[PDB]
Formats: structure tokens, C-alpha cells, sequence
């Protein structure tokens, strides 16, 4: 877990130098694109649920796994799926506020691979519903905001395929 | 024309309503619509794939 900025002060103590003035270069990216993140953060906050309800409404409602025999079938199934996109939406937000993907291997890409194939989840539909939901913010935040938070969106996919 | 016997070429209506208007001899179009059977919509839907 950490951000541009502790993971550019890492860099520099691991070579155990000072910052230099490409780190200088890449805090000061950093302190520019902030502002933009804190809006589109506060943004993504406003609209949790309804980014959610879309992404299923554009991908997973409607086909078969929400019928019988699907992994999204029964209620327990829907809510459970509900709440994994609202995780993957959270930590996406925290991703992009952080400007560092290193949470979302630390602690959503950790065992997600091995959690899925052992409850049998289809791993296709969850990609194309995180897929969806990025569509959906990019949609709602913007072109630039909306492609900071779609690299993370494709880490998560990238690191789920 | 000198090679076959006569055959019964010509009903009247009275005749011909006589015979097949009878109710095995019936299709069921004859004379009002008959609408389309198709299975409920909520079962179609209740299925396990399309």
C-alpha cells in the first residue's frame, strides 16, 4: 500500500539518494493531477449504487447467468455479486485517489484468481462487468478522469484474467 | 370419352355441407379465425438458457 509519493520516496531511500529532479518532475505530475482525482473521487462517491446497478443492467441482467443454473442466480448469488462490484468500484476509487495500483494487488488481486475457480465463478462475466461499470464511470467523470480510472479498471480485469 | 366410368364429379352446397361440415369431418378454420398457440412468456423466460 502506497501512492506516488511514498512509492517515489521508496525509490529514492532503496537507491539511498536524495530526491533528485525526476522525482521532483513526477511529485509535481503527481500535485497536479490531485485535483482532478479529489473531484472524480467525490464523484464516484456520489454515484456508488447507480454505477453498480448500471454495469449489471448493461452486461449480466438479462442473459443466463441470472437464469437457472447460473452463478448469479439465486438472491444470496445476486447480493453477493452486488457486493463484489461495489468492492472492485471502491477500490478502484482508491486507486486512482492514490495514483498507484499497488492496493489493488495488495488487497483485491491477493487470492481473487483462486477464490473464483474455487467457488466456480465465471471469471469472463465478472471482466466484462468490471468492463461495463468502467464504461459507465468514464461515462459519468469524463474523458481524463475517466481513463485514470479506467487503467486501474484494467489492472483489476488484467490482474482477474 | 369411352374408357372410364362415370365418377361423382359435382356436389351441390346442400351436399357438400351435408358431409364435411359434420363435426369429424370438421377442420377448424372453416368459417372463423383461429388464433396462434404459442406457450406462456413467463415460462420461456423461466428457462435455463435461451
Amino acid at each position: 500500500m502506497q501512492d506516488a509519493i511514498t512509492s517515489v520516496i521508496n525509490s529514492a531511500d532503496v537507491q539511498g539518494k536524495y530526491l533528485d529532479g525526476s522525482a521532483m518532475d513526477k511529485l509535481k505530475a503527481y500535485f497536479t493531477t490531485g485535483a482532478l482525482r479529489v473531484r472524480a473521487a467525490s464523484t464516484i462517491s456520489a454515484n456508488a449504487a447507480a454505477i453498480v446497478k448500471e454495469a449489471v443492467a448493461k452486461s449480466l441482467l438479462y442473459s443466463d447467468v441470472t437464469r437457472p443454473g447460473g452463478n448469479m442466480y439465486t438472491t444470496r448469488r445476486y447480493a453477493a455479486c452486488i457486493r463484489d462490484l461495489d468492492y472492485y468500484l471502491r477500490y478502484a476509487t482508491y486507486a486512482m485517489l492514490a495514483g498507484d495500483p499497488s492496493i489493488l494487488d495488495e488487497r483485491v488481486l491477493n487470492g481473487l484468481k483462486e477464490t473464483y475457480n474455487s467457488l466456480g465463478v465465471p471469471v469472463g462475466s465478472t471482466v466484462q462487468a468490471i468492463q461495463a461499470m468502467k464504461e459507465v464511470t468514464a461515462g459519468l467523470v469524463g474523458a481524463d478522469a475517466g481513463r485514470e480510472m479506467g487503467v486501474y479498471f484494467d489492472y483489476i480485469c488484467s490482474g482477474l484474467s | 370419352g369411352e374408357d372410364t366410368v362415370p365418377y361423382e364429379r359435382y356436389l351441390t352446397p346442400g351436399g357438400y355441407s351435408l358431409r364435411q361440415t359434420r363435426p369429424g369431418a370438421l377442420r377448424e378454420d372453416v368459417g372463423v379465425k383461429v388464433k396462434v398457440e404459442k406457450t406462456a412468456r413467463f415460462i420461456e423466460l423461466g428457462t435455463s438458457s435461451t
